């Protein structure tokens, strides 16, 4: 099991994490432009990873964003966010989505550039 | 005059570089609490210096839009312009790459800037 030069691996999904800012959807197509897709933190495990591989200063968008119309927070594997996980600090408007800090989940202007975090199998 | 041993000394300012992270207003104090000020960039010189000493670093720069009404500075100043901001937030921040805009709730490094005497 493996994946190309400066591709970290935590269990059978690999994990780029970008080195320029483009937004959101931007991001989302990026990874799919290496089939893959945006991060979409799986369970606590997959979180207690990508969060410490995170050095200060260091961040990234997600699967995670706004809905716009009952407004809530969902992955783009299509299924509901659970607080059994973590909940977002910031904002919980549409046109939010969400980047990852190696502390917490906060919200951000999905119009806006950061650098992406992708993953696949 | 010079600048102790925490901060570094370039040209006519000191400035000072965080280790662990905050939020933006978290920081704007941080530099106060030292009489100083989110490391406000004026020269052309002054910019490349911090790029390079902070590369794939994310730092605040005290830079911020109220609302809508137009980016400034911590001291007092509108911001005039001799640099982009991308990003479409209301808080800047310097990366070698360039200095992008957030809602500047997210929890990373700053830079402090406050005039050498
Ligand atoms: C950046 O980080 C700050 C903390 O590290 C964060 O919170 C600050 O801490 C307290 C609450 O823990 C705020 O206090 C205000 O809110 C409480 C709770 O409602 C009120 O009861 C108090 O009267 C008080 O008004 C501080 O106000 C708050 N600091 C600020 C911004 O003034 C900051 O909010 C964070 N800043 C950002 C960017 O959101
Ligand atoms: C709020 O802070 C601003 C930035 O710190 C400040 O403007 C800047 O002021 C400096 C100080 O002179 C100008 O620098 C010029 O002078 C230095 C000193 O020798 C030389 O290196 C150059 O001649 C340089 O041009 C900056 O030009 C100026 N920044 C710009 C372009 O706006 C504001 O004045 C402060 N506002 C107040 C008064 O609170």
């Amino acid at each position: 099991y493996l994946c190309p030069n400066d591709w970290l691996l935590n269990e059978g999904k690999c994990y780029w994490f970008s080195t320029s800012f483009k937004t959101w959807k931007e991001s989302q197509r990026d990874c799919t432009q290496l089939q893959a897709h945006l991060l979409v933190i799986q369970n606590l495990d997959e979180l207690e990873f990508i969060q410490n591989s995170l050095k200060p200063g260091h961040f990234g968008w997600i699967g995670l964003y706004v809905t716009f119309q009952g407004n809530l927070w969902m992955w783009i594997d299509e299924h509901f966010l659970v607080p059994e996980l973590f909940s977002v600090i910031g904002p919980t408007d549409d046109r939010s989505c969400a980047v990852i800090t190696g502390n917490w989940v906060y919200s951000e202007d999905c119009s806006s550039t950061f650098k992406g975090i992708c993953q696949r199998d | 005059v010079a600048c102790s041993g925490d901060w570094l000394g370039v040209r006519d300012k000191c400035f000072y570089f965080s280790d662990d992270t905050r939020n933006w207003t978290a920081s704007k104090i941080f530099c106060s609490l030292q009489k100083a000020e989110l490391a406000q960039i004026d020269t052309q010189e002054d910019m490349e210096f911090l790029k390079r000493y902070a590369g794939t670093d994310m730092h605040w720069i005290g830079l911020s839009r109220k609302q809508g009404d137009s980016w400034k500075w911590t001291n007092g100043t509108t911001f005039n312009g001799w640099f982009e901001i991308i990003g479409n937030g209301s808080f800047a921040f310097l990366s070698a790459d360039g200095v992008h805009s957030s809602r500047g709730f997210i929890d990373i490094k700053w830079i402090c800037s406050k005039p050498k005497y």
